């Protein structure tokens, strides 16, 4: 797939770890039980 | 007694006739938003507030538009020590028509407004191309859903509702029962069989975002608060809207044979039934999952 | 048969009822009972009649049914019921309205009135009591309607002329006139500028000397612009500097009284930045934990008992130089009168630090107030005060000094930071030259009056006798709530 040669490992940024995440989760919540979503 | 009857019946009295004085409208060079006229600044036990002057024309030519006047905090500086008052002094304008100072208040995100303090003696106004912020009234801090500003607590002819400060959007809430305050507005049934317990009005049933739940008919003097039990449900089954039903449905009294009331899980956004035992709570729960009723400890 | 004692105060019961033990049944009113709830929908209202006499329709308060309740059941099983109310005219008319309420004989009421808690004192109160006074009462009674007339006569005109929900009160309505007269004040005050010079000088060892310009041609020195401020620099430039005077003294420092309700909420105010109510919270919270005297009080004597106590800790810990060779003396009112007593610690062997069931709050004013207290009865902190004289040409220096000698009360309530005159001066002799290194001139404001805090209003009305020490508070938030006055960085 990738090729990729080696692996790195570092420090987690947190500018890095916010462009990852696609949002953010700011309450406990799961899913709801009416209706099975999230 | 004799003195002070004397004084109370002279001020009953006409204004002429040495009577006490009643409130004073000052008018002043600012447009109703509602009909563009000059307006004057007035004085309510809510505080001190700009009115228009069609508030003492009849019904034909009445004009009930009000505006907020939100006065300018001094600010005082702390490090500044003695000097931290004569300096708020300092910072105030003078009136035009005497040597008294002037007490500023904000009527528009541009606008600006000067009122001497010897108000309503003196008449003298000012107003500034002044820009700072203004807030509808003041209570419980809530944020608009519809543009992120504050909205707080009012109150007035109908009792008390929730708006917001941005003058751009008049998006209202309002108070309910048993939670801070509601989103817009909601579905109410009302009941004429159920009687209320410290008044003597009548009880309906609401929804909303906090949950279901049963609110007295004159609700602004009423303001009596309890959640419906399953039996009351039950009993009024037949007027519930057909998605409050499966409520009716639940199970009235639980294992140990205590009565039941309806209450909102909000972690999970849904309904369940529990039970009281000389108020407090049993430690027991009866839940809706996909078209069934199930029961158990808290 | 079994005595039955009731006084106002719960705390103050369970303490009575042990220094007297079993055979009497100790219990407390908690308060007045009972109170108020031409046109005779008015005098429905007011529950008196002007215009029928002064009838009046006093009724149990919604909140003391329980406590009328079990004082009645328990007047059952009494031979002789003894009111210890307070005995100013409230508590005299408190023992009124549960003589009216628990009925009997008169024959089997008494009126006794308790000094202190020691034994000497509960003791002295069945020996010689009596029975209530009826003069007492009206006189109580005469306040009570009085304010009635004029909140339920007086507002109904507000809201006719001015507006709906308005109120107005002997009380209330002044404390607003103090808040309105002082914003008046401020808005019409007009800043004036003054300058002053200062002048850094070498003695003739090489020693600093700063000094103060205070007079030109004799006349106060006090230019109000910077020219004039100039022309005088340009003289003392060029002077010549000669010390006129040192006069040495020994000068004192005397502690304060000990704390009263008002003195408390604006000591707690300005050191530990607590509010009127919350000061009152705590102080409460104190009380019923037994650790300090009922908070309410306009009184700050102390008991004999208790300045023994105080001595005796003083001097245990603090040695002799510390320990007055008699009792402090304060407060000389020849219209004076004795009440309770002023607040303080029920135990002077009890450190802050001790109390871990209070709340740290309670713990910090429980400190406060046992300083007051402690330091009340120690002995002057003692000081070495300079004062120099300085010749200049036409104009006149000064320059003050103070070393501390012996700190006396102040040892267990610090200066919070050095004042102006705690400094030193150099040694210099009347005669000798000074030598000029440089002048300092300063332009100055005078400042408008104050705003109130609500302690510093407090302070205001207990000065004219206006409120009471279970009121000020009250009184506080009335005013804010009516909408006629509001508070801003915890000023008025
Ligand atoms: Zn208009
Ligand atoms: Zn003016
Ligand atoms: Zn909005």
């Amino acid at each position: 797939t990738e090729e990729f040669d080696a692996i790195k490992i570092a420090l987690a940024s947190p500018d890095m770890i916010r462009s990852w995440s696609f949002g953010e989760v700011k309450k406990p919540e799961t899913i709801n039980y009416r209706t099975f979503k999230p | 007694f004799s003195d002070f009857t004397q004084q109370l019946d002279k001020a009953e009295k006409d204004p002429e006739e040495g009577g006490m004085r009643p409130n004073q409208m000052v008018l002043t060079s600012i447009d109703c938003p509602t009909c563009g006229r000059k307006m004057g600044i007035r004085t309510a036990s809510t505080g001190v507030f700009l009115g228009c002057s069609g508030y003492a024309l009849p019904p034909k030519e009445r004009c009930k538009t009000t505006i907020n006047l939100v006065p300018e905090n001094e600010v005082l500086n702390v490090l500044e020590g003695e000097d931290a008052e004569t300096n708020a002094l300092r910072a105030k304008r003078r009136c035009p028509k005497c040597g008294t100072a002037m007490d500023s208040y904000l009527i528009d995100p541009k606008r600006k407004l000067h009122v001497c303090g010897n108000n309503p003696t003196c008449d003298g106004y000012e107003i500034e191309e002044g820009e700072f912020r203004i807030k509808g009234y003041d209570g419980p801090i809530v944020e608009c859903e519809k543009c992120g500003s504050e909205m707080h607590l009012k109150m007035g002819r109908f009792g008390k509702y929730m708006a917001c400060t941005n003058e751009e959007c008049k998006n209202t809430r309002k108070i309910l029962r048993n939670g801070e305050v509601a989103p817009p507005k909601e579905d109410p049934v009302p009941l004429p069989e159920l009687p209320c317990e410290k008044s003597d009005a009548y009880f309906v049933l609401r929804d909303g975002a906090a949950g279901v739940f049963l609110a007295a008919n004159t609700f602004p003097k009423s303001r009596e608060t309890r959640a419906p039990l399953v039996e009351e449900l039950y009993r009024f089954r037949d007027r519930l809207p057909e998605k409050l039903r499966y409520l009716a449905d639940a199970p009235q009294q639980d294992p140990e044979g205590n009565k039941t009331m309806v209450r909102f899980s909000r972690k999970t956004k849904q309904q369940y039934v529990s039970s009281e035992k000389d108020g407090k709570a049993t430690g027991w729960s009866a839940f809706y999952v996909d078209g069934k009723w199930v029961e158990g400890k808290k | 048969g079994k005595a039955l004692v009731i006084v106002e105060s719960p705390a103050k019961a369970k303490t009575i009822n042990k220094y007297l033990g079993s055979d009497y049944v100790v219990k407390s009113s908690v308060g007045h009972i009972r109170d108020l709830p031409e046109r005779g929908a008015l005098v429905n209202r007011m529950g008196v009649d002007p215009w029928h006499n002064w009838e009046a329709h006093y009724e149990v308060l919604p909140g003391k049914e329980k406590v009328v309740s079990e004082l009645k059941q328990l007047a059952e099983k009494a031979d002789h019921i003894y009111l210890a109310t307070d005995l100013d005219r409230e508590g005299e008319a408190i023992a009124w309205h549960l003589r009216e309420v628990i009925g009997g004989d008169d024959a089997r009421y008494s009126r006794v009135v308790f000094n202190e808690i020691t034994k000497n004192a509960i003791r002295q109160a069945f020996n010689k009591p009596g029975e209530l006074n009826i003069d007492r009462v009206n006189a109580q009674q005469a306040r009570r309607f009085m304010d009635r007339v004029v909140g339920y006569m007086v507002s109904p005109l507000l809201w006719k002329k001015i507006a709906r929900g308005l109120s107005a009160g002997r009380v209330q309505s002044v404390a607003v006139r103090l808040v309105v007269e002082r914003e008046r004040e401020i808005k019409a005050f007009v800043p004036e500028e003054f300058w002053e010079v200062d002048a850094s000088t070498t003695t003739p060892s090489g020693e600093a000397l700063a000094l103060q310009v205070t007079h030109q041609n004799d006349k106060p020195f006090r230019p109000v612009n910077k020219e004039q401020t100039q022309a005088a620099v340009s003289l003392l430039e060029k002077a010549r500097y000669s010390v006129l005077e040192r006069e040495d003294k020994p000068t004192t420092s005397k502690p304060g009284a000990p704390f009263i309700t008002s003195t408390l909420q604006q000591a707690a105010s300005t050191r530990l930045g607590f509010g009127v109510k919350k000061t009152m919270m705590m102080a409460q919270r104190l009380y019923e934990a037994g650790y300090i005297t009922y908070m309410r009080t306009d009184s700050t004597n102390l008991s004999q008992d208790a300045v023994n106590m105080v001595r005796g800790y003083i001097s245990d810990n603090f040695g002799k130089k510390y320990l007055p060779e008699s009792p402090n003396q304060y407060a000389s009112k020849e219209n004076s009168q004795e009440a309770h007593e002023a607040i303080r610690p029920s135990d002077v062997n009890v450190m802050a630090e001790s109390l871990k069931d209070m709340e740290a709050d309670a713990q910090k004013l429980y400190q406060l107030i046992w300083r007051q207290f402690v330091a009340c009865q120690m002995t002057p902190a003692k000081y070495d005060s300079t004062t120099l004289t300085v010749g200049a040409g036409d104009f006149r220096l000064k320059a003050r000094g103070r070393i501390l000698r012996f700190d006396g009360w102040t040892k267990v309530m610090p200066a919070l930071r050095k004042g102006d005159e705690d400094r030193i001066l150099p040694a210099v002799n009347k005669g000798d030259a000074l030598t000029l290194v440089e002048l300092t001139p300063a332009q100055h404001f005078t400042k408008p009056p104050a705003r109130f805090s609500e302690a510093s209003l407090v302070k205001e009305l207990e000065k004219r006798g206006i409120g009471r020490p279970s009121t000020y508070a009250s009184i506080i938030s009335t005013i804010q709530d009516r909408g006629y006055v509001r508070v801003e960085n915890r000023r008025f």
